Formats: C-alpha cells, sequence, structure tokens
DNA sequence: TTAGAGAATTGGAGAGTGTGTTTTTTTTTTTT
DNA sequence: CACACACTCTCCAATTCTCTAA
C-alpha cells in the first residue's frame, strides 16, 4: 500500500528531462535497441535521492519492484505500444553500493534481501530452459480466451503459484494452451566462486549459486570472471507439512559485468613512434625475469598468433603458435608460464601431474537443476582462443597426452560419452614447460634422449627452446644482480617493514576508478604491464597479409635450412626441419606483423621470424 | 485477440483460390489439385507453403508464425471441411462401415498438413531459440546426432463395448493418457451393466513418430562452450527422411514437454522442450568422351592430390584403392613415412575425395574408437549404439593415422575387420556383431626418429607381421633435403597461405564428382580372369617369388594381391576382362613399392 | 557432529585443536527405534591469533633483547643434544622470509624448504615431531603414508549431491604453515613429482573431472630422509 | 386358511477424507 | 503434485414383520 511513494520517487529520478536528460536518454537508447532492462547507476541514484538509494540497497525487493513499475511507467510515456510489447521492464543496477561489495565467502547471512555486488569465477552454467510467466487459454466450447499468471519464490513478488495449466474445466468446459499468446522467459543458474588466491590460509574456495533470467542468461560461461549484482534470498525447503530451519539461499542477478574482457589511436601512433615496437614489447614482456631474449619473443609471437586460414577446398590451417621449453632447475620457466597466466586473456593453468584426459577435455556431470547429465568443459576448452599452460609437461601420463596430441593437432577434441557425440572446438595455443630426463639436461647425450618425449608429440610444437643453467660468471653477475634487485623492490603503496597481506576483498566499484613506459629506468624505456595488455588485446585483431619480398625470402630461407640439413649433424639437431617447420615460419611472421600493425608481412617481419627459427633449431 | 472462425473461412478462400503458373504457365491451382489427391487418398501429407500465403495476406502469415499450433489446427480443419468439394487399406474399411452406421473427426480424418516456413525467416542456429520463441514457427539448422526407429503413436483410440457393441473414441494430445476402462454409454451405465471397454488396435488410428535429437554445428558454436541440443518430435510422413550425422534445417514449433504427476512438482514453473517438426529438408556423354581420352588413368593419378608432387605410381595405387578389385576385394594399402611427410596431407585428400570414409588417429582417442561405442542419453536412460569409425567408413575407405600407435583392442580390431569384416561390441552385457567391409588405409610412424633403409620394416615401425601383411601395397614415404624440390614445395605453402588456394599448376584436375562418376561406373564393371592370364601370373610371381628369395613378405597372398590389382586395372579400364597391361602393372607396382621400402 | 550458530561460524578451521561445550541433543531430522546425535555448540575455545597488549609487549620485549636468535635456537627442541646448526636452520624455517608481488604480478615465496637427509637415529623425526607441535600450523606426514592427492588435492565425489568436489591434502592443510615430510626417500618418484608446485609456486593447479582451478599452498617443506 | 399392502430394521453403494509415491578419481594387489 | 490404497461416514433401498381382505 506505501509502494506509490517509493515509485513516485523512482519515476521522477527517471524522468531527467528536467536537468541532465541522462537517463530519459537511456531510455530512449533502450527503445531504440529494443531492449527491457535499464541499467541504472546507484551513484546517479545518490547524488539525486540518498534516501532512496540506501532504502533501495536495504530493502531491494519492494524497492526493485517499485522501480521496475516506474519505469514501465516511463517507458509507456515515452511510447506505449513499446510498453505493451513487453510483460515487464527490468532495472539492472550498477555503480558502488558500498559495504555490500561482497564475495562468495563474505556474503553471509546477514545480506539477505539486500542488493550486493558478489565477484568471482564462474565454475558451471546449467542449460537455459524456458519458464512460464503469463499462459493465455481458449474454450472452444465458448469461444472465449482466459490468461493465468505464474510465479514462484524465485520471483520478486515471490507467491508460488500452482504449477498445472486449467486443463479440462473452466465454466465446466475443456479449455486448452494457446502457447504462441503465452509468454515465458529464458532461465538459467550458474555458480560463482570465490577467487581462488584470496582465501584465507588453508581454506577451499567457497561458492554460492546465482539466477540469471531473461536476457542475462548468455553473459556468463565457466572460467569467467564477472561481478554480479542482485538480490540475496533463501527459498524454504519444506516437505510439506514440516521443514527443518536450513535454508538454500540464492543471488536473483539483475545485472552482470564481465570484469575482465575489457583509444586504438594511440596505439596506432605509437608503432610509428616507437623503432621495432616487437623488440621493446619482447624486453617488457616479463620484467622481473632476466634474459631469455628470444624466448620472450616467441612468447610474444605465442600472444599475438598467426592467422588460421580457411581453404577454398574447405580445410583450415591452424593458426595458434605452441611453444615448449625444456631446461634445467631454476631457469625461469615456470615464471614465464605465471607471466603468462597473468598477462592474456583466458589464459588456462595446468600441471602434469594434477591433471588427467578427462579433466583436459571435458567430464560427464550431473546437473543438480534437473538431474541430466551433461558434458562439462576442460581446461583445453575453456581455453579456446586462448591460451593453456603445462607445466612440469614431461611428468604427464601417455594416455593422458593423447588428448593434448588431438587438441594441438587439430584445433578440436573428439568426445563420445553421456549422450553426447561431438567435436568440441579447442583452438588454444599451448606454452608446455618440462625438464629433460634425469633432471638436469646432459651434454654429453643426444637431444632427442635429453628429450624424453616422443617425435610424434614434439612435431606439434611450433618452437622447441632448451635453456640451461651454464654457470658463466658474468651471466651469473647480471642474473644475480637483478634478482637482488627484484628481491629489494618494494611497492610505493606499502609501509617500510610491512609483511603483505593475505588475500581479501578490495573491489568497491563495479567499474574501475582511475580511468606508457616505466618511470624509474633509462635503458630503453621499458613498457608498462597494463600498457602491454591493451596493446596485445588490439594488436591480436589487425590479419596481416603475406607479400611477394616476404614470401619469396621465406621460401628461400626455409630451403636453405632444409639443404643445411643435408650436412647438419644427425647427432644434435634440434628438431628436424619440414613443412610444419615451414608453417611455423609463416606464423611467426604473421605474429611479428601483428606486433608492428602493419597490415603486411613484410621483409622485417620474416627476417626476424626466421632469425627465431634458426636459434630454436640450431642453438642451445 | 483473434476471430478463429473468420480465420478458418479465410484460410478455406486461400486454398480454394490460390494459383502459382506452375509447370510452365499452366496456371495450375495447385492446392486444389493436392486437395483432390487428398479426398482420393492418393496423397496423405498437404506442406502449405506460408511463401504462397504471403502473396495475399501476409498478417495471415503473421498470425501463424506467432500462433502455430492454433493456425496448424484450424488449417487441418478447413481442408477436412473442404475435402468434399474436391471428392469428385484396414482404417479404411472401419470408416466406410462407420459411414454405413451413420447411414470423431480426428479420426475420419486421414491426411494430416504442415508449415513449409516462409523465406523471411532467417534459419536460426540451436542457441538462438529463445524461450520467447515458445509456441511460434521457427527454422532450426543442425547436425542429426541421433534418430529413433518409427514407433507407432496413438492419435485416436478407438474401444469396443462387450455388453452393449458401441464403439467408444478417445482423442490423443499428451504424450500419456489414461485408458478407458468402464463403458460410459448410457445404455450401460443406466441398466448398470458391468460392460467394460476392450481397445481395438486395428480399428484405432495411429501415426508414424520418430525422435531425434538435433545438434549444433561445431563452426557455429561460441568460443567457451559445449553445442546445444534441441529434441525434435517428428510424425507423419517427415518420419524417416533425417539419418544419424546428416545435415538439415527444420522448419517446426518450439513447445514445452508437459510432463505429468511427479515430475510436475519437482521441476515447478520450468518445463523441457521439443520442436514439433513440420519440414524437414536436407543440405554426360560429354564427360564420358573425356574419360575416353587414353590419357584418363594418368589424367586421374594426375588430378588426385595437385598438392602433392611425386608419388604418381603411389597416387595410382590409390586409384586402385578406390576402384577395388573383384569381389575380397578391399585393396588395403599402407604408407609409412615421419611425422610431417605430407603423408596426413595426402591420406585427408583421399578421405575428402572418396563418397563414404572416415579419417582417425591409431592412438586412444577420446571420441568413438575405431569400433562402435554405446551411448546412454541419461534423461531417457536408454542405451545406444553409434559410430565407430570402420562402421561409417562401412561400403569406402577408412583412414588411420599413426596405426603403429594404435591399442592392442584397436589392432585385433582391425585384425577382425580384415579376416572377415565385421566387429563385435556389446550394448548392456549383451553383444551383437556390427558390419564393416572398409578399405583401410594406413599411415605409422618409424619407433623412433627418421626411417633407415638398414632395419627391417616390421622391426622399424614396431607393428606385428600378423597384420602388417594384410596390407596389399607397403610404401615408405621417405623425405629427405632437396634444393629445388624444396624451394618448389615452399612457394605451393606460401601462395597457399598468400591466396587461401592452390596456384595453378599448368593443368586442369577434373572435378571431383565427375571422378566419383567414374570410380562408379568403373566399381559396376565385374572383370574375369582367363587361363592364358592365369600362366602368365604364375610366372610372374614365380619369378618375383625368386627375387624376394634372393632379397621374406611374399606367400599365397601375393599372388591373391597381384590378382586383385589386375582386376583393379581392368574396371579401370571399364572391360570385363583382364590383359597383360593390368599383370605388368600390377608386379611393377609390388616391386616399386618395394624399391620404395628398400 | 557440531552444530555451530551465528558468530561460532567460522570460528574455527580444519585442523585446529578445540575443546567444544555445547548440548548432547538427537538430530530430529539398521534399526528401528534409533535417532542420530550431535552436539549444539554455544561455546569453542581454540586450545592451541589476536594477541593482548600484554603479550604483544612481552612478544617486542623478546626481538629486542640481543640474544634472541640463540635463545631461539636453544628453545628449539631442548630434549635434543647438540644439532644447533640445524637448530637454527629450522628457527629460520618456523620464521620464513617475507612473501613478494612484484610489479609484473609474479610473486616469490617466503617460506624455507629444509632437507633433512643423514644417517638414523639422529633425532631428525624428533625435530620435525617438535616442529609440527611448535609452528602455527603444522601437518606431520609419513613419506611412506602418503599419496600425490592425499598430498596435494584429491578430487572425489560427493555422495550427497552426485558432483566432485575437491578435498585438501597435507600441504593445503597446512597452508599458512609447515608440512613435515618423515621417511622422505620411502615416497615413489610419481609422488614427489607432485609437490613441485607446490614448493616452488605455492600453488596446486587441478584440471579433474571437470573443475578447474589453483589452490594455494603457502606452506614449507621440512623433509627427513636416510641415505 | 392363505396372500397382498403398509411400516420397521439393517446391508451396502457411494461420497468424502487422509495418506503414499554407466563415469570419474584414487586405492591396492597382482598380473605381465 | 495427481493418481491409487485404506478408512470413515451418510442416506438409499432391499428384505422381512405385522395387519388386513379374499
Ligand atoms: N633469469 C632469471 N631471472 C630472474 N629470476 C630467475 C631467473 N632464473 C631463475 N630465476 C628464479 O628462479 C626461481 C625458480 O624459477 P622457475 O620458473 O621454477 O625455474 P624453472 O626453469 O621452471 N625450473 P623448474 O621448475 O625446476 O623446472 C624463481 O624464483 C625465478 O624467479
Ligand atoms: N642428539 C640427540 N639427542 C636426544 N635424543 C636423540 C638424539 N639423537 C637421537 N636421539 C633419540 O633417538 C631416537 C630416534 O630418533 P629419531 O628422531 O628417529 O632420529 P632419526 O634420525 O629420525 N631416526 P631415522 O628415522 O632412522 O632416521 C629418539 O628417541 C631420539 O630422541
Ligand atoms: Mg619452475
Ligand atoms: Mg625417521
Ligand atoms: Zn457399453
Amino acid at each position: 500500500v506505501e509502494l506509490r511513494e517509493a515509485q513516485r520517487d523512482y519515476l521522477d529520478f527517471l524522468d531527467d528531462e528536467e536537468d541532465q536528460g541522462i537517463y530519459q536518454s537511456k531510455v530512449r537508447e533502450l527503445i531504440s535497441d529494443n531492449q527491457y532492462r535499464l541499467i541504472v547507476n546507484v551513484n546517479d541514484l545518490r547524488r539525486k535521492n540518498e534516501k532512496r538509494a540506501n532504502r533501495l540497497l536495504n530493502n531491494a525487493f519492494e524497492e526493485l519492484v517499485a522501480f521496475q513499475r516506474a519505469l514501465k511507467d516511463f517507458v509507456a510515456s515515452i511510447d506505449a505500444t513499446y510498453a505493451k510489447q513487453y510483460e515487464e521492464f527490468y532495472v539492472g543496477l550498477e555503480g558502488s553500493f558500498g559495504s555490500k561489495h561482497v564475495s562468495p565467502r563474505t556474503l553471509t547471512s546477514c545480506f539477505l534481501s539486500c542488493v550486493v555486488c558478489v565477484e568471482g569465477i564462474v565454475t558451471k552454467c546449467s542449460l537455459v530452459r524456458p519458464k512460464v510467466v503469463r499462459s493465455v487459454h481458449y474454450c472452444p466450447a465458448t469461444k472465449k480466451t482466459i490468461e493465468r499468471r505464474y510465479s514462484d519464490l524465485t520471483t520478486l513478488v515471490a507467491f508460488p503459484s500452482s504449477s498445472v495449466y486449467p486443463t479440462k474445466d473452466e465454466e465446466n468446459n475443456p479449455l486448452e494452451t494457446e502457447y504462441g499468446l503465452s509468454v515465458y522467459k529464458d532461465h538459467q543458474t550458474i555458480t560463482i566462486q570465490e577467487m581462488p588466491e584470496k582465501a584465507p590460509a588453508g581454506q577451499l574456495p567457497r561458492s554460492v549459486d546465482v539466477i540469471l533470467d531473461d536476457d542475462l542468461v548468455d553473459k556468463a560461461k565457466p572460467g569467467d570472471r564477472v561481478q554480479v549484482v542482485g538480490t540475496y534470498r533463501c527459498l524454504p525447503g519444506k516437505k510439506g507439512g514440516y521443514t527443518s530451519g536450513t535454508f538454500r539461499t540464492v543471488l536473483i542477478a539483475c545485472n552482470v559485468k564481465q570484469m575482465s574482457k575489457d583509444i586504438a589511436k594511440i596505439k596506432k601512433f605509437s608503432k610509428t613512434r616507437s623503432k621495432d615496437i616487437f623488440d621493446q614489447l619482447a624486453k617488457s614482456l616479463a620484467p622481473s625475469i632476466h634474459g631469455h631474449d628470444y624466448v620472450k619473443k616467441a612468447i610474444l609471437c605465442l600472444l599475438l598468433g598467426g592467422v588460421e586460414r580457411d581453404l577454398e577446398n574447405g580445410s583450415h590451417i591452424r593458426g595458434d603458435i605452441n611453444i615448449l621449453l625444456i631446461g634445467d632447475p631454476s631457469v625461469a620457466k615456470s615464471q614465464l608460464l605465471r607471466y603468462v597466466l597473468c598477462t592474456a586473456p583466458r589464459a588456462i593453468p595446468t600441471t602434469g601431474r594434477g591433471s588427467s584426459g578427462v579433466g583436459l577435455t571435458a567430464a560427464v556431470t550431473t546437473d543438480q537443476e534437473t538431474g541430466e547429465r551433461r558434458l562439462e568443459a576442460g581446461a583445453m576448452v575453456l581455453a579456446d582462443r586462448g591460451v593453456v599452460c603445462i607445466d612440469e609437461f614431461d611428468k604427464m601420463s601417455d594416455m593422458d597426452r593423447t588428448a593434448i596430441h588431438e587438441v594441438m593437432e587439430q584445433g578440436r577434441v573428439t568426445i563420445a560419452k553421456a549422450g553426447i557425440h561431438a567435436r568440441l572446438n579447442a583452438r588454444c595455443s599451448v606454452l608446455a614447460a618440462a625438464n629433460p630426463v634425469y633432471g638436469r639436461y646432459d651434454q654429453y647425450k643426444t637431444p632427442m634422449e635429453n628429450i624424453g618425449l616422443q617425435d610424434s608429440l614434439l612435431s606439434r610444437f611450433d618452437l622447441l627452446f632448451i635453456m640451461l643453467d651454464q654457470m658463466d660468471p658474468e651471466q651469473d653477475r647480471e642474473i644475480s644482480d637483478h634478482v637482488l634487485r627484484m628481491h629489494r623492490y618494494r611497492a610505493p603503496g606499502e609501509q617500510d617493514g610491512d609483511a603483505m597481506p593475505l588475500g581479501s576483498a578490495v573491489d568497491i566499484l563495479a567499474t574501475d576508478d582511475p580511468n606508457l613506459h616505466g618511470t624509474k629506468k633509462k635503458k630503453e624505456k621499458m613498457v608498462s604491464a597494463a600498457f602491454m595488455k591493451k596493446y596485445i588485446h588490439v594488436a591480436k585483431i589487425i590479419k596481416p597479409v603475406l607479400t611477394q619480398e616476404s614470401a619469396t625470402y621465406i621460401a628461400e630461407e626455409y630451403s636453405r635450412l632444409r639443404s643445411q640439413d643435408s650436412m647438419s649433424s644427425d647427432t644434435a639437431r634440434t628438431s628436424p626441419v619440414t613443412a610444419r617447420t615451414l608453417e611455423t615460419l609463416i606464423r611467426l611472421a604473421t605474429a611479428h606483423a601483428k606486433a608492428r600493425m602493419s597490415k603486411t608481412v613484410d621483409l622485417q617481419d620474416a627476417e626476424e621470424a626466421v632469425e627465431l627459427v634458426q636459434y630454436a633449431y640450431f642453438k642451445k | 485477440l483473434k476471430d478463429y472462425a473468420l480465420e478458418k473461412e479465410k484460410v478455406k478462400k486461400f486454398l480454394q483460390e490460390f494459383y502459382q503458373d506452375d509447370e510452365l504457365g499452366k496456371k495450375q491451382f495447385k492446392y486444389g489439385n493436392q486437395l483432390v489427391r487428398l479426398a482420393h487418398r492418393e496423397q496423405v501429407a498437404l506442406y502449405v507453403d506460408l511463401d504462397d500465403v504471403a502473396e495475399d495476406d501476409p498478417e495471415l502469415v503473421d498470425s501463424i508464425c506467432e500462433n502455430a499450433r492454433r493456425y496448424a489446427k484450424l488449417f487441418a480443419d478447413a481442408v477436412q471441411e473442404l475435402l468434399p468439394q474436391y471428392k469428385e487399406d484396414v482404417l479404411d474399411v472401419y470408416i466406410e462401415h462407420r459411414l454405413m452406421m451413420e447411414q470423431p473427426a480426428e479420426l475420419m480424418r486421414r491426411f494430416e498438413l504442415y508449415f513449409q516456413g516462409p523465406s523471411s525467416n532467417k534459419p536460426r542456429v540451436i542457441r538462438e531459440v529463445r524461450a520467447d520463441s515458445v509456441g511460434k514457427l521457427v527454422t532450426v539448422r543442425g547436425i542429426v546426432t541421433r534418430v529413433s526407429e518409427v514407433k507407432p503413436k496413438m492419435v485416436v483410440a478407438t474401444y469396443t463395448c462387450d455388453q452393449c457393441g458401441a464403439e467408444t473414441y478417445q482423442p490423443i494430445q499428451s504424450p500419456t493418457f489414461m485408458p478407458l476402462i468402464m463403458c460410459p454409454s448410457q445404455e450401460c451405465q443406466t441398466n448398470r451393466s458391468g460392460g467394460r471397454l476392450y481397445l481395438q488396435t486395428r480399428g484405432s488410428r495411429f501415426i508414424k513418430f520418430q525422435e531425434m535429437k538435433m545438434q549444433e554445428h561445431s563452426d557455429q558454436v561460441p568460443v567457451g562452450n559445449i553445442p546445444r541440443s534441441i529434441t525434435v518430435l517428428v510424425e507423419g510422413e517427415n518420419t524417416r527422411i533425417a539419418q544419424p550425422g546428416d545435415h538439415v534445417s527444420v522448419t517446426g514449433i518450439f513447445l514445452p514437454i508437459l510432463r505429468t504427476g511427479f515430475r510436475q512438482v519437482v521441476q515447478g514453473l520450468l518445463s523441457e522442450t521439443y520442436l514439433e517438426a513440420h519440414r524437414i529438408v536436407k543440405m554426360t556423354r560429354e564427360e564420358l568422351r573425356q574419360i575416353a581420352e587414353e590419357d584418363f588413368y594418368e589424367k586421374l593419378a594426375a588430378s588426385i592430390a595437385p598438392e602433392i608432387y611425386g608419388h604418381e605410381d603411389v597416387k595410382k595405387a590409390l586409384l586402385l584403392l578406390l576402384v577395388g578389385g573383384v569381389d575380397r576385394g578391399n585393396i588395403n594399402i599402407c604408407l609409412m613415412g615421419d611425422p610431417g611427410v605430407a603423408k596426413s596431407q595426402l591420406l585427408s585428400y583421399i578421405d575428402r575425395l572418396a563418397p563414404r570414409s572416415q579419417y582417425t588417429t591409431g592412438r586412444g582417442s577420446s571420441g568413438v574408437g575405431l569400433t562402435a561405442a554405446v551411448l546412454r542419453d541419461s534423461v531417457s536412460g536408454e542405451l545406444t549404439l553409434e559410430g565407430g569409425a570402420l562402421v561409417l567408413a562401412d561400403q569406402g575407405v577408412c583412414c588411420i593415422d599413426e596405426f603403429d600407435k594404435m591399442a592392442e583392442a584397436d589392432r585385433t580390431a582391425i585384425h577382425e575387420v580384415m579376416e572377415q569384416q565385421t566387429i563385435s561390441i556389446a550394448k548392456a552385457g549383451i553383444l551383437t556383431t556390427l558390419n564393416a567391409r572398409c578399405s583401410i588405409l594406413a599411415a605409422a610412424n618409424p619407433a623412433y626418429g627418421r626411417y633407415n633403409p638398414r632395419r627391417s620394416l616390421e622391426q622399424n615401425i614396431q607393428l606385428p607381421a600378423a597384420l602388417l601383411s594384410r596390407f596389399d601395397l607397403l610404401w615408405l614415404i621417405q623425405d629427405r633435403p632437396d634444393r629445388d624440390n624444396d624451394l618448389r614445395l615452399a612457394q605451393h605453402i606460401t601462395y597457399v597461405h598468400q591466396h587461401s588456394r592452390q596456384p595453378p599448376s599448368q593443368f586442369e584436375p577434373l572435378d571431383m564428382k565427375l571422378m566419383r562418376r567414374y570410380i562408379a561406373m568403373c566399381r559396376e564393371k565385374q572383370p574375369m580372369v582367363p587361363e592364358s592370364l592365369a600362366d602368365y601370373i604364375t610366372a610372374a610371381y614365380v619369378e618375383m617369388r625368386r627375387e624376394a628369395w634372393a632379397s621374406t613378405y611374399t606367400s599365397a597372398r601375393t599372388l591373391l594381391a597381384i590378382l586383385r590389382l589386375s582386376t583393379a586395372l581392368a574396371r579401370l579400364r571399364m572391360v570385363d576382362v583382364v590383359e597383360k597391361e593390368d599383370v605388368n602393372e600390377a608386379i611393377r607396382l609390388m616391386e616399386m613399392s618395394k624399391d620404395s621400402l628398400l | 557432529q557440531l552444530y555451530c550458530d551465528r558468530y561460532l561460524c567460522d570460528k574455527v578451521v580444519p585442523g585446529n585443536r578445540v575443546t567444544i561445550m555445547g548440548i548432547y541433543s538427537i538430530k530430529k531430522f539398521v534399526g528401528v527405534g534409533i535417532r542420530s546425535s550431535y552436539i549444539r555448540v554455544l561455546g569453542i575455545q581454540v586450545d592451541t591469533g589476536a594477541v593482548s597488549p600484554q603479550e604483544e609487549e612481552e612478544f617486542r620485549r623478546l626481538a629486542a633483547l640481543p640474544n634472541v636468535y640463540e635463545v631461539i635456537s636453544k628453545s628449539i627442541a631442548p630434549s635434543i643434544f647438540g644439532g644447533t646448526d640445524m637448530k637454527k636452520a629450522i628457527a629460520c624455517l618456523l620464521f620464513g622470509g617475507s612473501r613478494k608481488r612484484l610489479p609484473d604480478g609474479l610473486t616469490r615465496r617466503g617460506d624455507i624448504n629444509l632437507l633433512m637427509l643423514g644417517d638414523p637415529g639422529t633425532a631428525k623425526s624428533q625435530l620435525l615431531k617438535f616442529v609440527e607441535k611448535c609452528s602455527p600450523i603444522g601437518v606431520y606426514t609419513s613419506g611412506k603414508g602418503s599419496s600425490a592427492a592425499g598430498l596435494t588435492a584429491s578430487v572425489m565425489r560427493d555422495p550427497s549431491s552426485r558432483n566432485f568436489i575437491m578435498e585438501g591434502g597435507a600441504m593445503v592443510l597446512a597452508d599458512g604453515g609447515v608440512v613435515c615430510i618423515d621417511e622422505f626417500d620411502k615416497m615413489r618418484e610419481d609422488d614427489r613429482v607432485a609437490i613441485h608446485e607446490a614448493m616452488e609456486q605455492q600453488t596446486i593447479s587441478i584440471a579433474k573431472a571437470g573443475i578447474t582451478t589453483t589452490l594455494n599452498s603457502r606452506c614449507s617443506v621440512l623433509a627427513a630422509a636416510n641415505s
């Protein structure tokens, strides 16, 4: 009875035509785009009505139905017929929610019926299924049509309606359902898990169930790091005539943001200002790790990648670049993997002893929303159009590497389990790290015996690097100097004797608030990590094309490499040069062209790519 | 709102009055003609096109697309009411006798109507079938993952009463129903006669019913997602159009499955869905003179994989593999090499060219193996056999990469195929035999590194001789540097990357459809050997065995191999008797395959 | 079975030793007249992190006095004669270095890993049994009694839900503490391989049964072995 | 004396109410 | 939950008891 005042407040807030026109413009954009939820910033609601903002965040359900009714009134005033074209117009909330910013761990029972913004990683999603909200029925015996609304505990009003349809009797006559005139909404359930690094000590990551409706269902898949704004509620699990107090709790989402996914003109100017920007990016790739320049260049090529061809005959040429690092203990292989996991979009960690062929590809699991079993994606399927980092790769079982073979060879994985027979897309770059046999590389043995992997598997990697703990005194001097400098570093936003805090939630707005070189050092103008992330994100899309001169030089130098294999030492060749090496040359030249943002693979790209191949094939 | 009686009258008007000038301007009333055919029972299914409906009422097309089930019923009722105007087996007999009793509309209805979807509607993917499209006519593309056998679905049940001799009828809509027990007729109820009802399967209307499951095309799925699936329920003449592994586009109504009883309270307002299928669509003498040119053998060998230079005699052997010998008959061959030697590329070409084929790895695949496998489909829980590379390749050729890396189960399965061309598999502890007569095209690696000719093939490739001797030809695709050929190969690869196509080769490959026609009519020829050529076979075989003994993988299977290859070349020549050139070709192909191995 | 309520939730974690004050009672939803029993907790006492100011003054005095290093070394395993340098190494292990997160996001471990190879009957196992007792978080394992899953993490099907769930091994149970692996040489090679990520990167990356995560293993490995 | 019409007693038919409903990881022993 | 066991409860009517005529 009292909610008309709140509805008046929200309608007054939405009618921005008087002062700034922000939200009337947003509603107009909603009408033009044919959407039916408005994205409202609670910061603006605070600026115009602090009282109503506090009430909204602390009394979420009643306030939200008031807000949605006000939005329906406003969109009707702007365009009445469009207001009739949808059952109801939702509102999704963004901005800063104060103390309501939580994780799945800190989302305790005291947050019930409040708007909360939960940050976490998606572990699983149920299949989208329709949900009836209003069913229309027709009586042939009466030539009359009737309607019934439907609600359940998930809906904001939360009354449980009877599940069944009117069936054989209205006016004691048989009805039949008008499915077309009825209206259904999409329904999906996901599970948001705590960020694994932020758990306290030995506690495993906790999780919270989330319910998506209508247009939100597409906006999250497993492995995504998301921020979900919604209302927290308990669902009573009555037996019928009896219940235990234990109720499961869910988050009915009103808005979902991909917090890790995501201006170009300054990048396209920087590629002109800089001289051979590939070198600067490669040097600035992992600042904490000294040396390994060619490996860093190869990793940058892996990050950028070639362009995947589709041929007129329907065959396709795989565009991803696969790198295998083999080397002694303590030569930063694991650290290079960790940097790639931090810097790249959708990079999946994996280690040889802690993974299985099932977990790498797909597993049959029961969806508890229904009980039916479905495929749940493994590591390389999650890594599609991304990277997968495999540490301790020499420690995998052969049956587990059978899974990797198809992924690397064809960019897919074939599955035949449960009721499903399917070719899943697993188009990912593999960055594998391994130790040689006997732990430490043996100079008195051939590379094919230091490398315990089979030649069939090794053929699938574009580049194979052997990196050794050579105890040269000058190299040791520079390495130790860099290591001790890194260990001496302390951040500016940290006191002089602090131990760094164990993880806790520190994100307090749905969008980042502080919105290219490093400033400390003089030599070579090191690039910052954020700019490198943005530049790689832009440069991956350029898609350059071969030129006649670069093609000619690649062919000539490949022929030289092949003919050089005639007299090259069979006892010490890293890997045999073949057409696969030529594919590697083309992909690396394309990646260098992407780094330059050139749109044409030039002779410079060919020169750098074939230099990298020469180093990887004929240098330790 | 809608006045469905007026809609029915407008539908009658459309059916009566539409014409489309078919058969080059004859001004045919297509729907009147089909109404005559339905009335005469010479036709049962009527696919009305909403593109035709659009040409006189777009609003009616919109109403159909928005409320498809209602308008399906209205169109069917209008057609049934109009059949007497155009009316110039067992259920027919029953309808005749019920007309005699008159002298249950759904029972007397002996036709079916479907909407062929309008071209303005784009064909969706399965993932794009949102909840807003429930109860609406949608067009969906996908791969047919699995199809059930055709089963009878009760449409109108018919009962007879023992005491009062009266027929009673029970129309069926839901997937489940209550069968009637006691007689409802007033002469039974008022007399309290205790009469009961017996179902008459003979005099009750069934319909063909088939359940299948579509699945997203793999190259249309979003990046990080499992392909989605949709259950499709198929009725009447739409049944048996689809098969597993087929690519289809289905026009149908997206509807919810309304379960009964305990599942209702469990599921609540949620519901599973199915697609009610209305339409399923599936995605030379001059040429014989070109074939007549005596170059045709080498012309075809050149047309085989111009992307690969050399190995022309291997290409000829591959041609004879696709041709096959006299019916035994499969020319199984094996070609070993190092990784990356263009061996996989050659096998991929044969898989693309061949009409029935498969391409797989000997190892360890997480998919269905070389043998078929039994899936569970746990929403139903009914275990069903599916796939198997050998089974899917049955009448054709199965290509196996890294044959050396096969498991022992796979090796025994291929051994069984080589022996008797069928395999054994268990569904639910019980087991069956499953048929596969495919030719095997095997590619294998050395056990370690590049091939060394100083070591024998079985010791190098690490395969048992019991399997390795089965193949008629053994080739070794060795790769070594060669400056000009490497440069030519590099120019080819660079052009392929630069233009996404093969460069011009100073000749035109024959069309693969024409090659398929050629090998088909070739395989339809059935040669036989004369006795003089048998003597020639004997002399050539004994001399070849002298050479093999002096340098041992020659036996009676060698004589049978050269006979198979000679009959294959006789088929290639398209003549029903072999000749000296056939035996010469077989002998030299075997000899030079051994030379390639040496 | 215990039932914790309101502010008793998350007052204790697995591996802790507690005294529980509560009400022994039946659950109230083989045989007929049987009811399952549990304790309704109303008081938790950790028998052994919020220090009192008096304790903080004592700790500051201990840090301030000049011979605290020798005092700690003498305090470690006082029943064990000799081995003073090994006790000093154990002191360094117990206090540990400083974890550091560098500008590019790479993290360096502060934990110190200490192996004690040597002759039998030399108090190595007793030093491990002291460190398990003395460390704020401490887990004692026998190498021969351990497995790769049991050390790092196990994936098992939840019986009541049919999902696959994670279970913390010794290195997860000891996160923020010390793992005492006694008779370390008796492990099979494939099981010693499992701890390589957790010893250096201090993480346990898992990809099994469709669940894919990176658990934390910020712990020190103290190992004992014979020749 | 024997048989049919009006009144009294008890069986049970029917309505209402309450209740019941293969597929992955990890271990262990033995097979080679 | 909507479709089946098991039990209670209500009023209809089926058969006998008693009075009268043939
Ligand atoms: N060139 C280097 N610059 C900086 N730190 C380095 C360098 N080489 C090794 N380190 C350090 O050595 C430690 C071990 O690095 P890590 O990546 O595990 O080496 P690794 O090559 O993977 N050896 P392993 O894991 O035993 O196969 C880390 O703290 C690195 O930072
Ligand atoms: N220096 C010592 N001071 C006191 N007790 C000692 C000393 N050395 C050995 N012991 C005792 O010897 C017994 C065995 O000690 P233990 O801890 O097993 O040594 P250990 O080297 O680990 N044995 P092992 O497992 O065979 O290598 C215990 O009772 C110890 O207390
Ligand atoms: Mg490492
Ligand atoms: Mg010991
Ligand atoms: Zn009857």
